[PDB]
């Protein structure tokens, strides 16, 4: 493929390791999930506009629509960890181990 | 998986139509009205065949009638098109409607003399 | 007011559309002799490159089917000098 | 799908935006219509166990087209060729290019 | 039309902004459809010729598709010129 | 089957709710004044906000 | 008096003619005198090509009219 | 020649500085109303480029417009050092310049210049806002005769 | 050099996500999410994405100036962490650089490389379509389409996004 | 690269300007010139403790009308089709349910700030 | 001859940024019965001249718990942006031509909102922190309504391209069919530019200075710049949206001096606003815009989608 194929997959898996090595702050994982959407965004967008694919120009708009719904559910969720424990770190939410 | 077939450089070879975007947009009502004939031929071909090899002497038409259609006015109203034209070319966007009384002075001629 | 205006800017905008139309064959004219002759120039430049090359066959397609396929950037601008590439390619993004 | 209800109730939810050579707006075609077109008709009916061998050509065609490879690997080898002759001194390009 | 024309009256008095809104989004769903110039809307659209008008191949019967864009036949813009 | 790894697991709660924290979500305290315009430039005024 | 002020607001709207000034005056100097062309769509800057290469002086703004024409 | 350039740069730099004198928004007692008169209609202190700014950060001069206690002096003596530099030091009145009225009680500071370095004293129980401008154009006078390319060039 | 401008903005593309995805304070790795926005922006600008370009840039901005307010309020300490001040944010950081810089030195070198999957590396202008001159932005007839065409995509976002406003208030009111 | 250039120059201006600001006026640097600023008396705690957000719930819904604008900015051009019968009809719907959800927030107390 | 373009731009606008400071003193002065500056210089003249220099030779200040490098890209972006407004503003030409130059200065104005969030924070004190948290709170509030706003008067115009406001005001002011708009328009920017009575960012009599308090010499005049810069460039934004100038192709001049005008007209009643009213509570201000202009900008958002329909009156989209 052309060599711009090669930095935005690089950019998606970059996040997704970024998604699946936690640190601490659970707002730090969130935002890899927004980087995972950004390059999807630009890999959609480029593939779309280099084909002249016409209708499918509307489908990177659906996938910012979606982006904020999942942005919103994350940030209320992280809204009563913090309010739970007094900061959102991951390593609280561990009751459910028994 | 086979070469291209390619036409040769000397079978590519007309006359070209050497003028201005603005010189095209100027004469382009009339050129539309004087030129159907040739010019839908040519585009009749292009969507069938969906091959620019396979029209190529239609194409040569449209170019004919064409410089056919720039010497007759070039012979006629050669003044009242360059003032057309020389004011359609100043426009950023080439707005008609800015050069109405240089449009109207083409109009007569051309209805005059042809 | 408004309404009557937009209304005018609907008709002077059907009066460029059709002054687009009328010079639309002669372009299409020029363009496909500008691509043919563009395409005949890099085969010319393709043999003499490619000569000693064993498996080489001058000119060959990649497309089983013998229609007509219309180039991409690489194939017609394969090689001319950057500066015509660069205005083919993002002139018309890169204007203002 | 699962449910096929869009084809009982015949109402198109969103099978006009599932394939590039459908109809667009002002009649856009996509740069690879008439492959993608191609490739279609000859798969059509039946079923994909056959399409995958009896409309090989069409796809690779299709599938060409979509991402060049073929294509940049061929001005690849012709412009990594060039530019070894021009340092060996051997090739001068037209005054054209 | 008593208990409305009092509720009427209330909002007019505490919620004035509220009250021109739903007004005027009432008039943006209601209009259109009472409106005889909507109609012009998707004819004027229609015209408008962003593509090229590819020719038909003259197969000797179709009386009604011009020769030449000057003929008779053919849609008309007259009604759009009067507007 | 217990476990060393497990020895500190309790049953959780008959109704499925734990204990709130005594967790400090502390106020910020802000010096307001004495240098500030509206201190009148010689009260110090402690004050404890939430936001 | 109120009009002290004016000698401040005059020096404040000549800074603020000289760029529009400047954009449209430098404008014509780079385009043989008349407006830059103006490319929103392609077909627009397909023609500005066009002109390019018939100008025979790569300059889109160099036109050509029935006298290149025999 | 040096000597010429470096007494121009002098007078450009000098000018700027009190042409443009920044107070801090700053205020003690009594003397800060006569400050605020001097800011009122009547003299319109902005009217010389003195305009008065919160921040320390953003301030050139400090008006110790008041009695100095003890317990205030430390917040004092931390904002003055929060100005950058070159800055100044204007004390008005009877009690920031040694004291006053409350000179010999047990929590005042006999005079801000304990504190602080002080340019200018302007004399008063609570000096005329007339008086605290005299001050003013007089700490602009001293910040003419500053010297400080002419000396550096000598160095 | 700027025929391989879509690859530069790439490369800083990258950068920024190893910026955030190596998670320093949230406050830096908004930064990082906002320069790839922005380069992101412009690579799908020069693909003929003026709206689609700019509209993401748009997006994320408000989005990381939400994330910007929470930041201070709920993933905040008092030495937050810069990409020099831990030990396996600079680790993941320079990793992720060296991987970068390492399929740029040989992709740039070849013009082609082989990082699990073959790249070609001509510049990305090889591939760009060769003949268009209409009078109006295809992606945007394309967008517009979506209130004559997307009917049935207008209505489940316009669902999910009132459903969203609900399940919002539920989800934080305890 | 008109745009270019006119990024680079402008940010360019200002870099420099910041340049001269360090490196032209004479510095006097020591510890309680540079302490941070409390109108005169030392902080109490970090300015780094968190600062609770009253609005976190209007800025939550911030994100969902903001994306909504998405939707809705393709307006101008959704006018130009010959189906304005759908296009009208799904505008309409679409600012209609964003004033449904604003009225629900608004009507379940969303807009008022935690006390 | 572009490098010159570009210089023939910003180097006015600075000078325009540093006399609008002069002619802010002398017009709030007069309104309150003084003369503002009317010594350094004859009428004041050199004013701003010597408090550029003074704030350039002025030590500037690093904080001891300040993160060095965001303390000081986020003046550098305050100004840099602030110049970037101005490259599409059709005066009747544009230095930059955009198809989307609404949405350009939208996305413009957003980014320039970080220089406020990273200066405060990067600051590292309380009453920085607290006037950044402030503009979060201030873009919450106005920039849903200020985009819709644009759209409703967009529908009137036909694109995102500046240069065609000129075309479609050509017959009349676009304040004649919306002046709702443009009042709502007007509310907005001024809470765009953080201008009294939505000076809440600096919060002078509440916070000292707010975000830019621990900023000192040049670094503080940067924020100064941009921030008198981005006032004339939403009033001359303004200008071109509601109040459109004739354009003469042949005599752009006459087109300037006009549009300059009301763009200085419009920029003084930014000075006449703040001299007139006390401060909002900036939870007053949310509930302002979301409450009050959010409804009704929802309302003729519908209301210019079908008056354009029903009439007959869609603007083309060239
Ligand atoms: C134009 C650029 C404007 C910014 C200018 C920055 C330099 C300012 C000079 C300065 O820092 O003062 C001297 C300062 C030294 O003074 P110091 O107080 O003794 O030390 C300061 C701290 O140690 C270190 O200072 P710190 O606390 O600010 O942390 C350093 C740095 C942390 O840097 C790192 O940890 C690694 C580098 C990260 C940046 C690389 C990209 C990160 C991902 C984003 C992708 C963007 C790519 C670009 O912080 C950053 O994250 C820098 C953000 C830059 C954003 C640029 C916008 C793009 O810096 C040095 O001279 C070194
Ligand atoms: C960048 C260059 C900017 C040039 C600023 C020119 C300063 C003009 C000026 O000094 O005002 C007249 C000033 C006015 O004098 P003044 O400031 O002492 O007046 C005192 C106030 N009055 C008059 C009302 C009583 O003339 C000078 O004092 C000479 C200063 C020379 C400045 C250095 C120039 C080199
Ligand atoms: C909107 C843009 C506005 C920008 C305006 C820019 C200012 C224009 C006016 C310039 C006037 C000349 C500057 C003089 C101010 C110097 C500060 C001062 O007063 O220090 C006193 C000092 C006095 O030092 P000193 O040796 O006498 O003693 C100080 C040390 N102690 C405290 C121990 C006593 O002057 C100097 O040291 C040097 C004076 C040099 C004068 C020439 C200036 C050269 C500047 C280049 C510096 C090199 C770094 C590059 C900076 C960027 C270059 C532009
Ligand atoms: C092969 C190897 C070759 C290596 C070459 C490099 C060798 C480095 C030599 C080190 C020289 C030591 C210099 C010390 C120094 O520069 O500090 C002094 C000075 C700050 O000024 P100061 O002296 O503290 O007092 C006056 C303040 N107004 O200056 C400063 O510290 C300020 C520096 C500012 C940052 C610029 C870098
Ligand atoms: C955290 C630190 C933050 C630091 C801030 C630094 C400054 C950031 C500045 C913002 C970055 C995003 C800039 C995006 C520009 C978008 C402007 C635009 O849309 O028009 C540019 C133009 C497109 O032309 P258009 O009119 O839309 O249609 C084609 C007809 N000519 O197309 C062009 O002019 C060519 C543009 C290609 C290069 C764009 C590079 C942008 C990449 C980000 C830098
Ligand atoms: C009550 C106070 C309210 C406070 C809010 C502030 C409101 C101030 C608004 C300032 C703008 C006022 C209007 C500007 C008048 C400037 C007149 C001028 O210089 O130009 C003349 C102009 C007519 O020319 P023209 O605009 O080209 O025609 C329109 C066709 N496009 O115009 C003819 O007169
Ligand atoms: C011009 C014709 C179109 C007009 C449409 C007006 C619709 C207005 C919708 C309500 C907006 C007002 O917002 C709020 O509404 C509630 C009811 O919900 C009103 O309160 C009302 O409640 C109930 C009815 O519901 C009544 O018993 C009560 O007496 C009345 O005050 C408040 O006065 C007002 O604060
Ligand atoms: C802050 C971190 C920033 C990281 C930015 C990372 C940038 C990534 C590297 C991009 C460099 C690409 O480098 C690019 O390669 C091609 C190779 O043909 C060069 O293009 C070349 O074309 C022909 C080849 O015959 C030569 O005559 C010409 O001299 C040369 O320009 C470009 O001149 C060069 O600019
Ligand atoms: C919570 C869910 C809320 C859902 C709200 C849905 C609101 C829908 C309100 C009706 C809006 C459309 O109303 C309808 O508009 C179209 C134009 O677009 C009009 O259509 C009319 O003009 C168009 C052209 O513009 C012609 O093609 C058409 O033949 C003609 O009938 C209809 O005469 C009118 O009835
Ligand atoms: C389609 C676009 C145009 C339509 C407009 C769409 C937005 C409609 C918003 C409707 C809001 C109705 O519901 C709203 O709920 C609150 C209850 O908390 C009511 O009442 C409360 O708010 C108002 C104002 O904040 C207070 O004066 C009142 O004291 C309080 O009780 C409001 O008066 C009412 O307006
Ligand atoms: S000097 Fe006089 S007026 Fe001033 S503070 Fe002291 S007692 Fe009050």
């Amino acid at each position: 493929m052309s060599m711009v194929y090669m930095n935005i997959m690089m950019a998606f898996t970059v996040s997704l390791v970024g998604l699946l090595m936690y640190r601490s702050h659970l707002m730090s994982s969130l935002l890899c999930l927004e980087g995972m959407m950004l390059s999807l965004f630009v890999m959609a967008a480029l593939t779309i506009l280099n084909s002249h694919f016409t209708l499918a120009s509307m489908m990177p708009i659906i996938l910012l629509v979606f982006a904020a719904c999942e942005a919103a559910l994350g940030l209320s969720l992280l809204v009563m960890v913090s309010n739970t424990y007094g900061t959102d770190y991951v390593q609280n939410l561990n009751l459910l181990q028994c | 998986p086979g070469i291209v077939e390619l036409p040769s450089l000397e079978d590519l070879k007309v006359q070209e139509v050497k003028v201005s975007s603005s010189v095209l947009k100027a004469a382009a009502h009339h050129y539309g009205a004087q030129c159907d004939k040739p010019n839908k031929e040519f585009m009749l071909c292009r969507w069938e065949e969906k091959d620019p090899r396979r029209c190529l002497e239609e194409g040569k038409l449209v170019n004919q009638c064409a410089l056919e259609f720039f010497r007759q006015i070039k012979r006629h109203c050669a003044e009242p098109f360059t003032e057309y034209w020389t004011c359609i070319d100043y426009s950023g966007l080439q707005l008609f409607r800015r050069c109405r009384k240089q449009q109207a002075q083409f109009d007569e001629c051309v209805l005059d003399k042809l | 007011s408004m309404m009557k205006w937009n209304r005018e800017r609907r008709r002077l905008q059907i009066e460029d559309f059709e002054a687009r139309i009328a010079l639309m064959p002669l372009l299409q004219a020029e363009k496909d002799r500008r691509v043919l002759q563009m395409l005949r120039e890099n085969l010319e430049e393709e043999a003499t490159v490619m000569k000693d090359v064993p498996g080489w066959k001058v000119g060959e397609s990649v497309f089983h089917t013998t229609r007509w396929v219309t180039p991409m950037m690489g194939e017609l601008y394969g090689l001319r000098a950057s500066e015509e590439v660069l205005s083919a390619t993002y002139g018309f993004i890169w204007y203002t | 799908p699962f449910f096929d209800v869009q084809k009982r109730l015949g109402v198109d939810l969103d099978r006009w935006m599932t394939i590039q050579s459908a109809e667009q707006p002002h009649k856009i075609p996509s740069r690879c219509h008439a492959f993608e077109k191609e490739w279609i008709e000859c798969a059509h009916g039946i079923g994909s166990i056959r399409a995958e061998k009896e409309c090989k050509i069409e796809f690779e065609d299709f599938r060409e087209c979509l991402l060049r490879q073929k294509t940049m690997k061929r001005l690849h080898a012709i412009r990594r060729q060039r530019e070894k002759l021009i340092k060996e001194g051997k090739y001068t390009p037209p005054p054209h290019h | 039309a008593e208990r409305v024309a009092a509720f009427l009256k209330n909002v007019w008095a505490k919620e004035p902004v509220l009250v021109a809104s739903f007004a005027i989004a009432g008039l943006a769903v209601i209009l259109p459809t009472l409106s005889p110039y909507t109609k012009y809307s998707l004819m004027i659209n229609r015209a408008t010729p962003y593509n090229y008008p590819v020719p038909l191949r003259d197969d000797g019967n179709m009386p009604d598709v011009p020769s030449h864009p000057q003929d008779p036949q053919g849609p008309s813009l007259e009604w759009l010129k009067r507007l | 089957y217990p476990t060393k790894e497990t020895a500190h697991w309790k049953p959780p709660p008959w109704n499925d709710v734990d204990p709130p924290k005594d967790t400090l979500v502390s106020n910020l305290t802000l010096n307001f004044g004495p240098q500030h315009p509206a201190a009148h430039g010689v009260l110090r005024l402690v004050m404890e906000l939430s936001g | 008096m109120w009009f002290e002020v004016l000698p401040g607001i005059a020096v404040m709207g000549v800074c603020l003619f000289i760029p529009g000034m400047a954009t449209a005056r430098i404008h014509r100097f780079s385009n043989g005198g008349k407006e830059k062309r103006v490319a929103h769509y392609p077909y627009q800057w397909y023609l500005m090509e066009r002109d390019r290469r018939v100008s025979g002086v790569n300059r889109s703004y160099v036109s050509k009219g029935l006298e290149n024409i025999d | 020649r040096g000597e010429y350039v470096v007494a121009k740069l002098d007078d450009l730099i000098n000018w700027a500085r009190r042409s443009s004198l920044w107070p801090m928004t700053f205020g003690l007692a009594c003397c800060a109303v006569e400050m605020m008169h001097m800011a009122a209609p009547r003299y319109d202190m902005d009217r010389f480029g003195v305009v008065f700014r919160a921040s320390p950060r953003q301030s050139d001069v400090m008006i110790v417009a008041g009695t100095l206690t003890n317990k205030m002096a430390p917040a004092l003596r931390k904002v003055y050092d929060q100005m950058p530099e070159p800055r100044y030091v204007v004390s008005m009145g009877s009690c920031a310049n040694g004291g006053g009225y409350y000179h010999y009680s047990y929590s005042v500071v006999r005079g801000c210049d304990r504190i602080v370095p002080v340019d200018i004293y302007v004399p008063g129980c609570p000096p005329t806002a007339e008086a605290l401008l005299y001050g003013i154009l007089q700490l602009q006078k001293k910040i003419k005769r500053e010297k400080r390319l002419r000396i550096w060039y000598r160095r | 050099m700027m025929l391989y401008i879509v690859f530069i903005l790439s490369v800083i593309f990258v950068m920024g996500f190893v910026g955030f995805s190596s998670k320093p304070s949230p406050i830096y790795g908004g930064l990082g999410l906002i320069v790839s926005g922005g380069v992101g922006c412009g690579i799908v600008l020069n693909f003929g994405g003026s709206f689609l370009g700019l509209m993401v840039f748009l997006i994320y901005l408000g989005g990381m100036m939400v994330v910007f307010g929470y930041t201070t309020a709920m993933a905040t300490e008092q030495y937050p962490e810069i990409w020099l001040s831990n030990k396996a944010v600079l680790g993941a950081f320079v990793t992720g650089l060296l991987m970068e810089f390492f399929m740029v030195y040989y992709v740039l070198k070849d013009k082609e490389v082989e990082v699990v999957f073959e790249f070609n590396g001509l510049g990305d202008w090889v591939i760009y379509d060769t003949g268009d001159s209409g009078f109006f932005s295809e992606e945007a007839m394309g967008i517009a389409a979506l209130y004559s065409y997307g009917t049935w995509l207008v209505i489940v976002t316009g669902w999910s996004l009132l459903i969203g406003v609900v399940v919002i208030m539920e989800i934080t009111r305890g | 690269m008109n745009l270019m250039l006119a990024l680079l120059t402008n940010f360019t201006l200002a870099t420099l300007l910041v340049i001269i600001a360090f490196w032209l006026p004479q510095l006097n640097v020591y510890s309680e010139k540079t302490s941070p600023y409390e109108c005169g008396f030392d902080p109490m705690g970090s300015a780094r403790l968190p600062f609770s957000m009253k609005f976190f719930l209007v800025a939550i819904t911030f994100l969902l009308f903001d994306l909504e604008i998405a939707l809705l900015l393709p307006l101008p051009w959704a006018s130009q089709t010959a189906n304005l019968n759908t296009m009208l009809t799904m505008a309409l719907f679409l600012i209609i349910l964003l004033a449904v959800s604003l009225a629900y927030e608004w009507t379940q107390k969303g807009l008022e700030w935690t006390e | 001859m572009f490098m010159i373009n570009i210089l023939m731009l910003i180097i006015p606008i600075l000078l325009a940024v540093a006399f609008l400071t002069l002619v802010e003193r002398k017009v709030l002065g007069y309104m309150q019965l003084r003369k503002g500056p009317n010594v350094v210089g004859p009428y004041g003249l050199l004013q701003p001249i010597a408090d550029a220099i003074k704030l350039f030779i002025k030590e500037p200040l690093r904080p001891a718990t300040s993160s060095a490098s965001m303390f000081i890209l986020a003046p550098i972006m305050a100004l840099g942006l602030a110049l970037t407004m101005w490259i599409p503003l059709p005066m009747p030409y544009p230095l930059i031509n955009m198809n989307l130059g609404v949405l350009f200065m939208l996305a413009m104005s957003s980014l320039a909102v970080y220089s406020i969030l990273w200066s405060g924070w990067a600051s590292n004190s309380k009453y920085a922190l607290i006037g950044a948290l402030r503009a979060v709170a201030q873009t919450i509030s106005y920039e849903v309504t200020l985009a819709i706003i644009l759209l409703s008067v967009l529908l009137m115009s036909g694109s995102f391209t500046l240069s065609t406001l000129i075309t479609t005001q050509e017959q009349m002011w676009l304040i004649l069919p919306a002046w709702p708009l443009a009042m709502m328009w007007f509310i907005s920017t001024l809470a765009e530019t953080n201008r009294a009575p939505f000076d809440l960012t600096e919060g002078e009599s509440e916070l000292v200075s707010g975000f830019n308090v621990e900023y000192a010499a040049g670094p503080f005049a940067l924020f100064f710049m941009a921030e008198y810069a981005n006032i004339i460039m939403m009033n001359i934004f303004t200008a071109i949206l509601f109040l459109g100038t004739s354009h003469n192709p042949h005599m752009p001049e006459l087109y300037t001096i006009n549009f300059t005008i009301k763009s200085l007209l419009l920029t003084m009643s930014f000075l006449w606003i703040r001299a007139s009213y006390p401060r909002f509570r900036y939870d007053q201000l949310m509930h302002l815009l979301w409450k009050n202009f959010l409804p009704l900008t929802l309302a003729l958002c519908m209301w210019h989608v079908s008056l354009p329909i029903l009439t007959s009156g869609i603007p083309p989209q060239t």
